[PDB]
C-alpha cells in the first residue's frame, strides 16, 4: 500500500496539488474504492486516472484527487480509504503534511566529473550536491542551454539526513553525460527547488571552462595612471 | 575564445577562461584562468572622497568578484521563476568606473557664501 | 476545432486570469492533460500580452460557476503564434478531471514611453516591465540601442546628439528597470536586447538615459 | 602658489586645489596631493589576491 | 564553496557502473575506519543509461 503526498516537486513543477494513493492489484475488485476523504469528510472525486500496470495487472488503478486548496498547505488529516471486499480488511493509508519542520536553505554545490572518470572517455557523471535542507522534500532538475533535460538522463536520490547535522537532509543528482559533451565545454545547469529558498529556485551551472583551473595566469598590471577602468 | 568570466570595472579585475586545445587527447586540455588586475597606484581609499588617504593595500577576494547576485530566469514545465545563481551574497571600488561618473562636493567661498558646488572627480565620464 | 480567441477573465488584470475559448459565439473553457508553459506561451502570443510566466491548473471552491470542458485536446510546441497553427486533432475528447480550470499569469506587454520632454519623440526613456513605470540606465549605451528604441517608437531614426539636450531633458525619479541594456541593432524592440535583470541596477537616478529622434 | 610649513606636508594633510571657471562643466575642478601622492619616494603596495583557487563560476 | 563556507566539507564517493546491487562502502581516515555515523551511503539505485548496472553515492 502507498499514499504518495504532493512534495515540493509536485507543488512547484506541476503547480497542481494532487493527492494520490496507489492500490496495487492484491486481488481483482469491481468497485475499487480510492475515495480521498478529508478529515472534514467530503471526498474530492477521483477514479482510475491511470492504470497501475503492475506485473499481475488484475484491476489495479491510481486515483489522484486534486485537493488543490490551502487546506493541504495549512494541513488536514486526509485519508483515502482503500476498503475492499476481497481481502476484507481495509488496507487504507493516511498522509498529512509534516507540521512545523524548520526551514533551512539548501547549499547547492555542483561537482564536476572526476579526472579519473574522464580518462575512461566513456561517460561523465555530474553531481548536484543539494545539502543542508531541513524540510525533506526537494525538486532537482537539470537543464542544458535553457532546455529541460530528459528525466532518463539524470537520477536523483531520495533525501537522507546529513550525518553531522541534526535534521538537515542532503540529496544527490547524478547526470550521466557522454565525455565528448563535457570536454567540449557544455554548460549543465542544476535547477533545484525548495521551500526555504528565497526565490524558491537556485541554479548552479558547471562546465569545463569554469571548472577547476590547471594554469592560472595572473597579470597584476600596477599602472600609475589607471584611475578609471577602461 | 576568451569567454568573459567577470568584467568587474570597479576593482578593474577581469577574469577570462578558455580551454586551450593543447594536445590530441581531449583530457589534458588545460583550463586556463586569466586574471587581469589593474592596480591604481594613486587612487585613494575612498574614491568618492578625494581627501582620503592613499590606498596602499589592495585586497581582491576573487570569490567576491565572481559572485553573480543577479537572479536569472529559468523555464520550468509550468512556470518561469527567478533563480539565484550563488550562495555567497545575501564595495571598496579601488578604481573609478568608466560608465559611472563620481562627484565630490567642495566648499567654495568668495565672501563667506560657502556655496557647496559638486566637482567632477572623473572628467569625461558625465562631461 | 477553431479557437478564434482565448480570453482571460476572473483575474486581477486584462491578461492574467483563467483560460476561456471562443468558437461560433459559444464562449467555452479549456481543460488539458498536458497543459505546459508553452501552451501559455502560445495563448499570450495570439493575444499579444507579453511573455508567459505562470500556468496553474488550480481548482477553487466549487461555487464559482463555470463553462463546460472544451471538446478537443490542445498539445503543441509553443513557438507558434495562434491556436490554429498547431493541431487539435482529438475532437470531442474530454479527459480533464472533474472540476478544475487552468490559469495564465503572462505579463502585461512592453509599453515604452519617452517621458519628460515637450514631444513624445524626445524625452527621457521610461519602460513598463511590471505594473510600475521606470527608467532605464545608460551603462554601455550605444547607437544600436538608440536606433532600436526609435524603430520601436515608430518615430524615424536617431541623430546621435551631443549629450547636452539629453542632460537637459530631466534626471527623472522612480525606479530603474533596466541596466546595461545592449541591442544588436536588429531586434524589433527593447525586450529582445541583452540586458541585466529587470530592476537590478547599479546606478542612481542621475544616469537615466534619453533618446532623441 | 600655496606656501605651507614643512611638517604639515610630511604628515599627510591632503591639499586640494579647486578652480572656478566658465568653460568647466560643473564650473569646478578639484585636484589633490599629499606626501604619498605627489611624486613619492615610496610605493607601499600590498596586493592580496585571496581565494584565487577557490570558487569562481 | 564548501571549504569557502568554512563549516563543512563533503567528500563524495561515487560508486557507479556495477551490476549486482550489493556494495559496502566504508571510509578510513588514515587506515583505520571512521564511525558509520560520520558517513552516509545511499542505497544502490539503477544507473539509467546502462541497462542493469547500478550506482551508489556515499
Ligand atoms: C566616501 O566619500 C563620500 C564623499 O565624501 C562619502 O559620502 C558622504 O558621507 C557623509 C558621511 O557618511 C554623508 O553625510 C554624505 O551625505 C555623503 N555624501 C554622498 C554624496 O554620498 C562616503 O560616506 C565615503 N565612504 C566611506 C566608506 O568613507
Ligand atoms: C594568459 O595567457 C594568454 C596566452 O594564452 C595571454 O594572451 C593572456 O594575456 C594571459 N593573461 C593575462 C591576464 O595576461
Ligand atoms: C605599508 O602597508 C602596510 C599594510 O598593512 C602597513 O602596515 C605599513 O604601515 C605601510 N607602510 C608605509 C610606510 O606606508
Ligand atoms: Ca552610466
Ligand atoms: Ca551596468
Amino acid at each position: 500500500v502507498f499514499a504518495i503526498p504532493p512534495s515540493f516537486a509536485s507543488i512547484f513543477l506541476t503547480k497542481s496539488t494532487k493527492l494520490t494513493c496507489l492500490v496495487t492489484d492484491l486481488t481483482t475488485y469491481d468497485s475499487v474504492t480510492i475515495s480521498w476523504t478529508r478529515q472534514n469528510g467530503e471526498a474530492v472525486k477521483t477514479h482510475t486516472n491511470i492504470s497501475e500496470s503492475h506485473p499481475n495487472a488484475t484491476f489495479s488503478a491510481v486515483g489522484e484527487a486534486s485537493i488543490c486548496e490551502d487546506d493541504w498547505n495549512s494541513g488536514e488529516r486526509f485519508t483515502c480509504t482503500v476498503t475492499h471486499t476481497d481481502l476484507p480488511s481495509p488496507l487504507k493509508q493516511t498522509i498529512s503534511r509534516p507540521k512545523g519542520v524548520a526551514l533551512h536553505r539548501p547549499d547547492v554545490y555542483l561537482l564536476p566529473p572526476a579526472r579519473e572518470q574522464l580518462n575512461l572517455r566513456e561517460s561523465a557523471t555530474i553531481t548536484c550536491l543539494v545539502t543542508g535542507f531541513s524540510p525533506a522534500d526537494v525538486f532537482v532538475q537539470w537543464m542544458q542551454r535553457g532546455q529541460p533535460l530528459s528525466p532518463e538522463k539524470y537520477v536523483t536520490s531520495a533525501p537522507m539526513p546529513e550525518p553531522q547535522a541534526p535534521g538537515r537532509y542532503f540529496a544527490h543528482s547524478i547526470l550521466t553525460v557522454s565525455e565528448e559533451e563535457w570536454n567540449t565545454g557544455e554548460t549543465y545547469t542544476c535547477v533545484v527547488a525548495h521551500e526555504a529558498l528565497p526565490n524558491r529556485v537556485t541554479e548552479r551551472t558547471v562546465d569545463k571552462s569554469t571548472g577547476k583551473p590547471t594554469l592560472y595566469n595572473v597579470s597584476l598590471v600596477m599602472s600609475d595612471t589607471a584611475g578609471t577602468c577602461y | 575564445e576568451r569567454i568573459v568570466l567577470v568584467d568587474n570595472k570597479c576593482k578593474c579585475a577581469r577574469i577570462t577562461s578558455r580551454i586551450i586545445r593543447s594536445s590530441e587527447d581531449p583530457n589534458e586540455d588545460i583550463v586556463e584562468r586569466n586574471i587581469r588586475i589593474i592596480v591604481p597606484l594613486n587612487n585613494r581609499e575612498n574614491i568618492s572622497d578625494p581627501t582620503s588617504p592613499l590606498r596602499t593595500r589592495f585586497v581582491y577576494h576573487l570569490s567576491d568578484l565572481c559572485k553573480k547576485c543577479d537572479p536569472t530566469e529559468v523555464e520550468l514545465d509550468n512556470q518561469i521563476v527567478t533563480a539565484t545563481q550563488s550562495n555567497i551574497c545575501d564595495e571598496t571600488c579601488y578604481t573609478y568606473d568608466r560608465n559611472k561618473c563620481y562627484t565630490a562636493v567642495v566648499p567654495l567661498v568668495y565672501g563667506g557664501e560657502t556655496k557647496m558646488v559638486e566637482t567632477a572627480l572623473t572628467p569625461d565620464a558625465c562631461y | 476545432p477553431v479557437p478564434e480567441g482565448v480570453r482571460l477573465a476572473d483575474g486581477p488584470g486584462h491578461c492574467k486570469g483563467r483560460v476561456e475559448v471562443k468558437h461560433q459565439n459559444q464562449w467555452y473553457t479549456v481543460c488539458q492533460t498536458g497543459w505546459s508553459l508553452r501552451a501559455a506561451k502560445v495563448v499570450c502570443r495570439q493575444l499579444g500580452c507579453g511573455r508567459a510566466v505562470l500556468t496553474q491548473k488550480r481548482c477553487n471552491k466549487h461555487a464559482y460557476g463555470r463553462k463546460p470542458i472544451w471538446l478537443s485536446q490542445m498539445s503543441c510546441s509553443g513557438r507558434e503564434a495562434t491556436l490554429q497553427d498547431c493541431p487539435s486533432g482529438p475532437w470531442g475528447k474530454n479527459t480533464c478531471n472533474h472540476d478544475e480550470d487552468t490559469w495564465v499569469e503572462c505579463e502585461d506587454p512592453f509599453d515604452l514611453r519617452l517621458v519628460g520632454g515637450d514631444n513624445l519623440c524626445s524625452g527621457r526613456l521610461e519602460v513598463l516591465h511590471k505594473g510600475v513605470w521606470g527608467s532605464v540606465c545608460d551603462d554601455n549605451w550605444g547607437e544600436k540601442e538608440d536606433q532600436v528604441v526609435c524603430k520601436q517608437l515608430g518615430c524615424g531614426k536617431s541623430l546621435s546628439p551631443s549629450f547636452r539636450d539629453r542632460k537637459c531633458y530631466g534626471p527623472g525619479v522612480g525606479r530603474i528597470w533596466l541596466d546595461n541594456v545592449r541591442c544588436s541593432g536588429e531586434e524589433q524592440s527593447l525586450e529582445q536586447c541583452q540586458h541585466r535583470f529587470w530592476g537590478f541596477h547599479d546606478c542612481t537616478h542621475q544616469e537615466d538615459v534619453a533618446v532623441i529622434c
